[PDB]
């Protein structure tokens, strides 16, 4: 009914999405290998009442035209893929990618899901699986019941030590996948990513050559969320949200006054 | 080059502790300024 | 609409700049060689309704007239160029100017910038540069690769020791620049100033002589901000801000009342 009513609706919508993004970051303040997200704001189209640069008289043009905006919106949720701090643990089956790279696990549908989480465990058959839903890790790493200790090298070589045998028994070789644009991956939950069109082709190789990161045994990657940043962004978003509520309230009072008078 | 020795850290617990206290103090002052600004905005939003 | 609305608007605008001035002083409490700013308030022009000192009648005059002010504003953000305290450090490439003077660096555009911060370092060629953006220090000081130690005297003479050789081989001479009015310098960020008309013509010379300060090696100059003053000024600036909003709030209620009645 009124242009300022629709413009502030877009402002309220953007701030609700911004707060929801912050609420998701603070919820995942202890999740292993979680990458924080930031909402990206952009203004909407401008209505063209007076054209800037239109020739009003010869040798004279409008220095600035009457262009009314349509509000603002949140256009994207950017996953900030900066490295998180390392947690030192006594577990031997939890790993970490020091640098670029994603662990690859086999989803039930058949595809491969890429994860930054390193919390792994064993299934009944001894296959190295995720500590959550239990997805097998690509390539499969089966630890025989003849082993007394598991050591995973920097280059991803999984080796176990056999009792009564003075020699490491190599039982696997982990390969990690890097993406040119990891922020373009589609988060599907459960600390898993799926490749997308803008993510780029998956490039797989040995973990430590050709720009890939290193596998760190007995170490976990913390989330990169900054609780100080999220709370300050929470306060700012709450005020901007209340800014557009006053504009709607003023427009609401304006229309009520006109109804009574006009 | 000397054998039989190692180099430990080149940090001083005294100076690190003093800088920790000073940095906490500066952080608290900046947060106080932020709170004052937020209170001003809230007061403006109560006309 | 109402004169009290425009007068009180200038009060809110003035206090916002004053609070923003103090908020920057608090932020740069740990910046080496930072000079605090002050906000200077002054009232605006006065509307001459009745001229004070007019001629009410022969043998008499108006003692005081009716002149309404237009509010206030922050006319300047004055820099207080007093010396901060001294910090002793183990690094031999950070120096402090004990007294008047500024270090000089070469900006990428070509002009010479002036800094009070002493955190310097070397680049790959051994030339002395700043520890931030890496601007070379004027005049260029090149530390030979055969140097075993670096000593900078009071008079800015940079000397190094060569293994197997007595005496200090002089590698260069540091020169500092003084200004009659350091408050007129234009800060361009990165602890750098550019001379303006109000600053005056730069005067160069050897440090420690001709009125210039002395170069204290392995020492730094902390910020001169007084957190006690900033916090107290913050409270006063907020109270003036809220009492200006009361007039706008009061005028809004009055204009609402007139709309309902008149």
């Amino acid at each position: 009914m009124h242009p300022a009513l629709w413009v502030s609706k877009t402002g309220l919508d953007a701030q609700q999405t911004n707060i929801a993004t912050i609420s998701n970051n603070l919820a995942n303040a202890s999740t292993v290998g979680y990458k924080k997200s930031r909402a990206v704001f952009e203004d909407l189209f401008y209505q063209n009442i007076n054209q800037p640069g239109g020739q009003s008289s010869q040798n004279t043009e409008l220095p600035s035209g009457l262009m009314l905006g349509a509000g603002s919106k949140v256009v994207a949720t950017q996953k900030v893929h900066t490295h998180g701090n390392a947690q030192t643990t006594t577990n031997a089956l939890d790993m970490m990618v020091e640098g670029d790279g994603f662990f690859q696990v086999t989803l039930p549908d058949g595809n491969i899901g890429y994860t930054r989480n390193g919390q792994f465990t064993l299934n009944g058959e001894g296959t190295l699986v995720t500590s959550g839903s239990g997805y097998p890790v690509e390539p499969e790493i089966v630890i025989p019941e003849d082993a007394i200790s598991i050591t995973v090298g920097t280059d991803g070589e999984v080796s176990v030590r056999v009792r009564g045998q003075q020699d490491n028994q190599v039982v696997g070789q982990l390969t990690i996948t890097d993406f040119v644009n990891p922020g373009g991956l589609e988060p599907i939950g459960q600390n898993l990513y799926l490749p997308t069109g803008a993510s780029g082709d998956p490039q797989e190789g040995v973990p430590g050559l050709d720009g890939l990161g290193e596998i760190r045994q007995s170490m976990l990657e913390a989330s990169n969320v900054n609780v100080t940043e999220e709370l300050v962004n929470m306060i700012e978003a709450q005020r901007v949200y209340e800014m557009n509520s006053k504009v709607i309230s003023s427009v609401d009072k304006m229309m009520s006054f006109v109804n009574q008078q006009l | 080059i000397n054998n039989g020795m190692l180099e430990q850290s080149n940090i001083d617990m005294t100076q690190e502790l003093v800088d920790l206290i000073s940095a906490q103090r500066n952080f608290q002052a900046n947060s106080r300024s932020l709170e004052v600004h937020n209170q001003l905005q809230q007061n403006i939003l109560q006309i």
